DNA sequence: CTTGACAAAAGTGTTAAATTGTGCTATACTGGGAGCCGTCACGGATGC
DNA sequence: GCATCCGTGAGTCGAGGGAAGCACAATTTAACACTTTTGTCAAG
């Protein structure tokens, strides 16, 4: 919403529309870097008013939050690596 | 399907207490409790681990202290003579009209509950808070004063249907004695309405109130007493905006201010190193920017072996000359 | 059926108080009406 | 690492209490006055963690190097308060409750494991009803109870406690039965009341005792508050009480020796029951159970008889066993727990395997379904029990936040109010356990916490649904967090709100190039803010970023030198255009920002027609990408200027438009004269010297000698076309006079118009012979012609080269366009003069038909038809005589030259406006009688116009409830096809289809030619898998299929040389998880064999959805399209022969019958009497072929022919209906679809395997298992082929993230969780997800790995 | 550079008010109440 | 065979919308003073 200064919904239908274009790099930015991504954006911004070229952005928090609400439903959602070996998202911050 | 429904079948296939069979459980209860203690003090066991031991053998097998204590105490209570067993049998018997009391007058709670509702409590959840206060009833009831049980069992309901309100009816919750103050406050204020014929000030509340009462108390009042509004009420007839929705994090640092924080460091560590090697490592101790706390300066006379008034002599040093780089460079006035 | 009043021009209050919905406590929904309660009815000629 | 895959599965109760860091004990929240969270609350911070960075609850450790350690003043953990978001906590439930996602998605899992009903299930879990788990000898109606077995309340009451029964008596009267004697059913207690039951009948309270002393028979009465403390005949000496009373003035005692006799009891109770007298201490106590063998009394003398509940009196000295049996029945969650840790999978598995084998399909359909969940549980190593919860997991606090608003208002989700409750009612039920509550209160509590676990996780899915206090709006819970359009997957994950985003109203900016687009400065400022800083600080604008952030925070504070610093910072950037709706690819184009003055949006007026974009009040979106790889893509590929051609059909998008056309047509339009027309001639000098005489004008069409020319063309010869031009200038002839001029040495006789349009491709693709071979020059240029020459112009020279010529055509359209002089009035609209005659012929034939009407000799409904017929034939008459007049009289009539130039307009509604409106529909769908015989410019009438709007109404009825409908196809076609890629060059396939020429006509029998478009949209672009050879060409294998091809192709058809072309395509490709290059064939965008890496099938789903709402303009539209992909069954499906043979009809006034007869066989098949047969006697009808008009079912037609038959008929009646509204889409996209409709198999013999028969699984895994069983010499699996709809094949995809995100979540998750599967993240949707590279594109791996490098750079490395 | 003086702030200890939690009240009282159709239509899947 | 239950129905934007009282104990918290660190000024 203008009034509240906010940005324009990248809905699913105009994610089709990069999808087709075959623009993988640019709607992975509007997925993490431009979205979602606290450590990403925090990052690219960095990186821009310092001249350089916005780093490689990581998991979207949206996909953090679907992984505990899947949890809160007893399901177990786990990521695994090329071996199945599970994959921390969460840093470290969630494991006892 | 309706579970109010299943619950009023349920009660209903308890026949109600006439007042002869309503006496005979009240004094077996009594005689049952007083049993107890007659074991508890012949046999020295905790009169509540005896009362459980007979609570549980007359529940059954059906509930789930484990089961092996409960035999061991049980064949020790058996093993006494019959003079001494037939207080284990009235425990029994008064035990098992304790449970067929409480189940006989579950049609009391309801009658007393269903005027409860719509004060922040499910029907359901006031019948089960009313069904505590109507066990306590059976415990305190005492059938030598001639009243009838719904006399003194309706103290304990409402008690209970009440209380339950006070302490599960509010997502924040607040305490009894100011709950009982807001409905109060509520009610002066309600009065007042009509009475003035308009919506009362918190003048005329807070003198209506009585004395300690004054605007500022009364609008403190009200504000305590704000419930919290819901993340997912929508707004506008399309379903699709809600109030998460215009809720900023505040956090959470912005990337604008998590920029100006990396600048800041960078700038001040460029100062710091026109710094001594050894005046820039006390001011960043002193200012913790090394382990993130301050350290004083006996702490950092400690670290590196030289009395206090050595390390404020370094920080008055270090944070001058500071002072004359930036004032001769001006690098560093902006992030102020 | 309460609506913030449509003001830019007095044509716009005048029109929004003669407006008559289908919708509303009681009435249709906006995506559970068919074709027939939105079509032109004979009988609307002179009333709607 | 990576993250390579993603698994879901159940969570155990050791995993959920491992996730917690600590049991949420109480529902409060924070504390109402500090606003600090509650201890062990549902925003405790020992739980959850810190709420603010580094620091304790407590206030002493607020330092980081502390990171890691728990305060001991508080138990905080001093860390980030990030975690917040990430630890869990968990409720310890005191009674285990179901999830409801295993208990009331159809089929239950639960129900399924255990053989328990729906209903069965249900009655259980909510205390209903209970379930035998040990029946320990009970018998229930003299039939022993069976384990597994369901008991209602009164069935268990009675095999657990026994019968028994009080009569009340009626006051004063005496039983006529004594205390302790036995009964019979039926039996007499007292005078009025008889027993129900055989039992022991005792008195309950005797009001009268008659005591008989020795000396007396005096008679004692009995209160409501005294008890009798004696038995009855028992012997009392003085002194002994008699009755007990609360006061001893009233207490009884005997006056010397007696007998004690009870009367008047109260009433009677009848229990089924033993009485054992004892005279020693008994060895049992009250609620004790016993069994035949027990000791009861007298240190074994007494001993019991029968099973029940013994209760000893102390009153009778007597021992009553209650007649019951110890039977273990339980009710919740709890009894179904223990049933599911019961199971054994693998004796259940066997057990299923030998009844697979049973004769019956309803068994064998049964036991495969239940083998299923069986196998799901074996395989994935999850336990049945899982699916009851013993601890809830509790959501991170940050996830459900309690949020203070600005205005000190606390803003709260309802998942807090949802755990609550659970909390609320788990807590209340430990209370009421502790205090040995009776079993209803128990009861009831553990159906609400039962209820409250349904509610939390699934709220509304069971009884009515859960509403906060105060209002009626739902809460929201876990399930419908993550489900629905609103929910977290369609909402958060494959579509998100952006940075670096802007809005702004569009207006046209025509002075624009192809690739530019007008980005207002204040836009570009805060588009550009970060790149602008930078930029700032680097020149003497501002010292530091920091200062230059002040600097644009205020409007007066902006000096003049940000502005030239911002044209520097998007210097070469690009941004990204969006209009919604986004119906296809092109919805997104990259333009060059070009910073202008004003608050509104520059668009190009090419790429209107993409955009669907017009400027009565349109708005975009920009975009900004930010890295070299994001600019680099739409610099390249998603730039306006290099994306000219439809995806769709390969036809040109960005071409000349409604004022491009107007202004080109005007001046390649000749003029055509009446003067002298037709006039002959002896020599030119006559001709000429007429038209000075004002006999013939310039263009009248004379012969000069023999041949016809006309004056313009001898008078005027031009040496070329500069002084052709020259003579234009100056006022001697007009663009639109046709003269002689020589031009590339050919002495050519056109208009200077022509001619200058010849010159404007020339100079736009600088080269005048190339440019002469392009143009179509003996016509006026309309938007087909136009059309032709952008193609025409891409393939010849590229998109850099026609993009200048697209903008040369625009600049002189609209240059031209303006000074020609096309303008509307009242009089452009002309009516004919042949309406009033028509008008009057209609009349005179109408009074006809009624005349012949009320002499009887036609119905009703035949001169409705006939009137109707008049009216629509009158109707196309004057549509002819609309457009004749034009043609004759005012060739360059406004209305005429748009609609024939295809600016704007069509013969319809040019025909509404100069000749009659026409007939109108009622709402019902009948049609007035009368039309409405008045245009536009002559006026309707107050009826006619109220007539004319019920059509109105209903078109625009039509286009609000079709987006919905089009938009929700288009969804469902891209999560069938969003995983389809061009992965590879070639699969290596040897099979084809063979693309038919020839169109089977019914109406002529014989097979005719199918039209070119038709032709071109299933070859055009295509591999050729056999080479052909036709008119002396050579068509190699392998070769790409271009225009000139297909029209070489279509030329030797016409000829009979070739009936069908053996083409490649994605029905037959045999690359998994997408096609390959050669099977696809050409980019249509580019006109050149397509790009591996390409994402054909999300362009392939945008193709078929995009002019879904312009396609309703048997079913037939946008619903036969939309049935066509969901393998729907037709209402009027047509009839097919399942077997080949001669067909004989034996048609009788009672019914009607087909029958086929072969050399064997001979089918019947009994249609109905209104059956349209299109097959008659004597002809040789083929399996699958129809016999009655209308939709053939496809399932039906792929079991009677074949899965090529119904794949070729999927695709071609899809195209009928886009063909049918003029929408051109090429074949590839129907098929790409189609192939994943065919995508599934079903099993009919499992053969060596462990499949089941019957078992649904991909074609490409039965297949690749196979040709494995053969390997080891094994039998390999017999499949059969299988047909699905979109919906279906997509929500039964292999990747499980893909088929939540899309419906039926909780339906995909519980399956997915139970079966524990991995999802490899193959598609699309599911990268999406993860904020991944989607494996498209750049991000294919094909492309992604490749390097770059300079000559010295790698010289230097080789050397090494 | 350290010693000592020197004092302001910060840190323990008591402790009174202020706040919060818990128990109790005895004529007799014993099975709820809001909803209530333009019920949305339609395809699919299950079931008996 | 049919009844019956379940999930589905375009996008972006926009603005407006935002009915108990008491006693008594138990715990928590403001209020206070004394001593202990820390900080500072002097001196040599
Ligand atoms: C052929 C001629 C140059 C001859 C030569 O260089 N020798 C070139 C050089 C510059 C060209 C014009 C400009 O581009 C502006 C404009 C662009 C539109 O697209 C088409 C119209 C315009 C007027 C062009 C026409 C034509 O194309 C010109 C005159
Ligand atoms: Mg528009
Ligand atoms: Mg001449
Ligand atoms: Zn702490
Ligand atoms: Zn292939």
């Amino acid at each position: 919403g203008k009034a509240q200064f906010g940005g324009q919904r990248f809905g699913e239908m105009e994610v089709w529309a990069l999808e087709a274009y075959g623009a993988a790099h640019t709607l992975q930015e509007m997925l993490t870097l431009k979205s979602d991504d606290i450590e990403g954006r925090n990052a690219a911004y960095e990186a821009i008013i310092k001249g350089e070229d916005v780093p490689e952005p990581s998991v979207p928090e949206s996909f953090r939050v679907l992984v505990k609400e899947l949890q809160a439903l007893a399901l177990d959602v786990q990521t695994l690596d090329e071996k199945d070996n599970p994959v921390d998202i969460f840093e470290g911050l969630a494991s006892k | 399907s309706d579970p109010v429904r299943q619950y009023l079948h349920e009660i209903g296939q308890v026949p109600l207490l006439t007042l002869e069979e309503e006496v005979e459980l009240a004094r077996k209860v009594e005689e049952g409790m007083e049993a107890i203690k007659k074991l508890s003090e012949i046999t020295g066991l905790d009169p509540d681990l005896i009362r459980e031991v007979v609570r549980a053998k007359i529940l059954g097998s059906a509930r789930v202290l484990d089961p092996k204590t409960v035999e061991e105490i049980d064949q020790k209570l058996k093993s006494l003579p019959k003079e001494h067993k037939r207080y284990l049998h009235i425990a029994r018997e008064g035990e098992a009209a304790r449970q067929h009391l409480i189940e006989a007058n579950l049609r009391l709670v309801v009658s007393i509950a269903k005027k409860y509702t719509g004060r922040g409590l499910s029907f359901l959840d006031l019948i089960q808070e009313g069904n505590q206060g109507l066990i306590r009833a059976v415990e305190k009831f005492e059938y030598k004063r001639r009243f009838k049980f719904s006399t003194y069992a309706t103290w304990w309901i409402r008690q209970a249907i009440n209380r339950a309100i006070a302490d599960q009816a509010r997502t924040i919750r607040i305490p009894v004695h100011m709950v009982e103050t807001i409905n109060k406050l509520s009610r002066t204020a309600r009065q007042l309405q009509q009475e003035l014929g308009r919506e009362p000030t918190y003048e005329e509340i807070a003198e209506a109130m009585g004395p300690g009462w004054d605007a500022k108390r009364v609008e403190e009042t009200l504000k305590i007493a704000q419930e919290p509004v819901s993340l997912e009420t929508p707004i506008g007839d399309e379903k699709d905006s809600f109030y998460g929705d215009f809720i900023p994090d505040e956090h959470l640092p912005s990337p604008v201010d998590a920029a100006t924080q990396s600048l800041l460091s960078e700038e001040l560590e460029k100062a710091l190193s026109k710094l001594s090697e050894r005046e820039a490592m006390v001011l960043k101790l002193r200012k913790g920017l090394i382990d993130g706390r301050e350290h004083t300066l006996e702490e950092v006379g400690a670290f590196f072996g030289v009395t206090r008034e050595r390390i404020r002599q370094i920080e008055n040093k270090a944070l001058r000359k500071l002072k004359y780089h930036e004032s001769r460079t001006r690098k560093l006035r902006d992030f102020l | 059926l309460s609506q913030f009043k449509d003001e830019t021009n007095p044509l716009s209050s005048l029109r929004h108080k003669r407006r008559i919905s289908a919708l509303g406590p009681g009435g249709l929904t906006r995506e559970r009406a068919g074709f027939d309660v939105r079509d032109v009815h004979r009988t609307h000629y002179g009333r709607i | 690492k990576e993250v390579r895959k993603v698994r879901i599965a159940l969570a155990s109760p050791e995993k959920i209490r491992s996730w917690s860091y600590g049991e949420v004990e109480k529902p409060e929240t924070i504390n109402y006055r500090t606003l600090k969270p509650e201890r062990d609350g549902l925003f405790d911070e020992r739980i959850f963690g810190p709420i603010k960075d580094y620091e304790c609850a407590c206030g002493k450790y607020k330092r980081q190097r502390f990171e890691g350690k728990v305060c001991e003043r508080c138990g905080v953990e001093v860390t980030k308060s990030i975690v917040r978001r990430y630890r869990m906590g968990h409720i310890e439930l005191a009674t285990p409750a179901a999830h409801i996602w295993f208990v009331k998605d159809v089929p239950s899992k639960i129900g399924t494991l255990l053989d328990l009903s729906a209903t069965e299930l249900e009655q259980v879990l909510y205390f209903s009803k209970y379930i035998v788990l040990d029946p320990k000898g009970a018998i229930l109606n003299g039939v022993p109870v069976e384990k597994r077995q369901l008991l209602t309340d009164e069935e268990y009451r009675e095999l657990r406690y026994g019968k028994q029964e009080t009569y009340p008596l009626p006051p004063g009267v005496d039983a006529l039965v004594k205390d302790g004697e036995e009964v019979v059913k039926g039996q007499e207690l007292a005078p009025g009341v008889v027993s129900r039951l055989d039992g022991v009948a005792l008195y309950r309270f005797p009001r009268r005792v008659r005591v008989e002393y020795v000396k007396e028979p005096k008679d004692y009465r009995v209160q409501p508050h005294m008890n009798v403390v004696v038995p009855e005949g028992a012997r009392v000496e003085a002194g002994d009480k008699i009755v007990a009373a609360i006061d001893p003035e009233e207490e009884v005692i005997a006056e010397a020796e007696g007998v004690v006799h009870l009367h008047e009891p109260a009433s009677i109770l009848v229990v089924k029951a033993r009485v054992y007298p004892f005279e020693d201490d008994v060895e049992v106590s009250t609620g004790d159970r016993v069994a035949p063998g027990d000791v009861l009394a007298d240190g074994g003398k007494v001993k019991s008889d029968v099973y029940g509940r013994v209760e000893v009196d102390l009153v009778r000295n007597v021992v009553r066993v209650v007649e019951s049996y110890d039977i273990d029945a339980r009710m919740g969650a709890e009894a179904i727990q223990q049933l599911l840790k019961e199971l054994d999978l693998e004796a259940l598995e066997k057990e299923l395997l030998e009844e697979m084998k049973h004769p019956s399909r309803a068994r064998r359909a049964k036991a495969r379904k239940r083998l299923e969940v069986v196998r799901a549980f074996l395989d994935s190593g999850n336990r049945p029990e899982w699916m009851i919860l013993e601890a809830v997991p509790v959501l991170p606090p940050d996830l459900r936040p309690m949020v203070q608003v600005d205005g000190g208002r606390f803003a709260t989700s309802d998942l807090n109010d949802l755990y609550r409750r659970l909390i609320n009612r788990n807590n209340r039920l430990k209370k009421l356990l502790a205090q040995g509550a009776p079993e209803i209160i128990i009861r009831n509590e553990k159906r609400m916490l039962q209820e409250a676990v349904d509610a939390l996780l699934d709220n509304g899915r069971r009884g009515a649904p859960v509403t906060n206090p105060g209002s009626d709006r739902p809460l929201r819970s876990l399930t419908d967090i993550l489900s629905g359009k609103q929910g977290r997957f369609r909402q958060n994950l494959l579509g998100k709100r952006v940075d670096y985003s802007g809005r702004s109203v569009i207006v046209v900016g025509p002075q624009l190039k192809l690739h530019q687009c007008g980005l207002p400065k204040r836009m570009a400022l805060e588009l550009f803010k970060p790149f602008l800083l930078k930029k700032m600080e680097e020149k003497g604008i501002a010292p530091n970023v920091k200062a230059a952030r002040r600097m644009l925070e205020r409007q007066r504070d902006i000096k003049d030198e940000v502005w030239d610093a911002l044209e520097e910072v998007i210097h070469g950037k690009v941004v990204l255009l969006n209009r919604a709706p986004t119906l296809h690819r092109l919805g997104i184009q990259a333009f060059q920002p070009v910073l202008v003055e004003g608050q509104s949006i520059q668009l190009h007026p090419l790429v209107c027609e993409a955009f669907n974009a017009d400027f009565d009040g349109d708005q975009m979106a920009v975009h900004v990408p930010l890295s070299s790889f994001a600019q680099a893509e739409a610099r390249i590929q998603m730039l306006s200027a290099h994306n000219l051609l439809s995806p769709a059909s390969g036809e040109p998008l960005a071409k000349p438009s409604r004022d491009i056309i107007l202004g080109l047509y005007y001046i390649t339009q000749v003029r055509k004269e009446k003067k002298g027309a037709g006039l002959e001639f002896a020599t030119p000098e006559e001709a000429l010297a007429a038209h000075e005489r004002g006999e013939v004008a310039l263009n009248a069409p004379i012969k000069v000698a023999g041949r016809e020319t006309s004056v313009g063309r001898l008078k005027y010869v031009f040496a070329n076309p500069d002084e052709a031009l020259l003579a234009v200038a100056h006022g001697i002839v007009d663009l639109q006079d046709v003269v002689t001029v020589r031009y590339m040495g050919k002495r050519l006789e056109t208009s200077p118009g022509r001619i200058l349009f010849a010159r404007i491709v020339a100079e736009a693709v600088e080269d005048e012979k190339v440019a002469w071979e392009l143009i179509q020059l003996d016509v006026p240029q309309e938007k087909n012609s136009l059309k032709d020459l952008v193609y025409q112009a891409f393939l010849r020279l590229g998109m850099e080269k026609t993009a200048r010529l697209l903008d040369a055509l625009k600049y002189y359209g609209f240059t031209f366009s303006t000074t020609s002089g096309i303008t509307i009035g009242i009089d452009d609209a002309v009516i004919p003069e042949e309406k009033k005659q028509y008008l009057e012929e209609a009349d005179r034939k109408l009074l006809q038909i009624e005349q012949a009407y009320e002499m009887g000799f036609l119905t009703d409904r035949e001169r409705y038809d006939q009137i109707l017929q008049l009216w629509t034939e009158t109707t196309e008459k004057v549509t002819q005589a609309v457009f004749k007049n034009f043609e004759e009289n005012y060739p360059f009539n406004p209305l005429y030259v748009m609609a024939q130039s295809g600016a704007r307009g069509n013969p319809q509604q040019i025909r509404q406006l100069c000749g009659l409106r026409g007939l109108m529909q009622k709402p019902s769908g009948e049609t007035f009688e009368v039309p409405v015989r008045s245009s536009f410019r002559e006026g309707l009438t107050v009826l006619e116009y109220f007539i004319s709007s019920h059509g109105a109404r209903k078109g625009g009825a039509d286009t609000a409830l079709r987006t919905a409908d089009s938009g929700y196809l288009t969804r469902k076609l891209v999560d069938v096809t969003h995983e389809i890629v061009v992965r590879e060059a070639d699969c290596g396939t040897t099979n084809y289809i063979s693309v038919p020429l020839f169109q089977p006509d019914e109406v002529t029998r014989s097979l005719r030619l199918r039209k070119r478009a038709d032709i071109e949209a299933g070859l055009y672009g295509r591999v050729l898998a056999r080479e052909v050879e036709v008119l002396g060409v050579r068509l190699e294998e392998g070769r790409y299929l271009s225009m000139d091809d297909v029209h070489l192709l279509i030329k030797a058809a016409e000829a009979g040389e070739i009936q069908e072309v053996p083409v490649r395509s994605p029905l037959t490709c045999q690359t998994r998880y997408g096609v390959c290059q050669k099977c696809y064939g050409y980019d249509l965008s580019m006109a050149r064999p397509v790009s591996i890496g390409e994402a054909v099938g999300i362009v392939a789903a945008q193709s078929i959805g995009e002019p879904g709402t312009q396609l309703t303009m048997i079913t037939q539209g946008l619903p036969r399209v939309i049935e066509l992909f969901e393998a729907r069954r037709p209402k009027a499906k047509a009839v097919i022969s399942e077997i080949d043979g001669v067909v004989r009809i034996e048609e009788t006034e009672e019914k009607l019958s087909v029958f086929v007869e072969s050399e064997g066989f001979s089918k019947e098949y009994k249609l109905p009497k209104e059956a349209r047969l299109l097959v008659k006697d004597g002809d040789y009808v083929e399996a699958g072929q129809p016999l009655t008009r209308g939709a053939i079912d496809p399932h039906q037609l792929l079991e009677a022919k074949g899965p090529e038959a119904v794949e070729r008929y999927l695709v071609e009646e899809i195209q009928k209906v886009y063909r049918a509204q003029g929408v051109k889409l090429h074949d590839k996209h129907i098929e790409i679809v189609v192939r994943q409709m065919m995508k599934y198999v079903e099993v009919t013999d499992p053969g060596d395997s462990r499949l089941l028969e019957g078992q649904v699984l991909e074609k490409w895994d039965v297949e690749a298992l196979n040709e494995r069983l053969i390997a080891e010499g094994k039998t390999p699996v017999a499949w059969k082929p299988l047909l699905m709809g979109v919906t279906k094949s997509a929500l039964s995809t292999k990747s499980w993230l893909s088929a939540a995100s899309f419906q039926n979540t909780t339906h995909v998750l519980t399956e997915a969780a139970i079966a524990g599967k991995k999802d490899e993240l193959i598609g699309l949707k599911e990268n999406v997800i993860l904020g991944r590279l989607i494996p498209a594109g750049t991000g294919s791996d094909f492309v992604r790995f490749t390097q770059v490098v300079d000559q010295k750079t790698l010289k230097a490395i080789e050397e090494a």
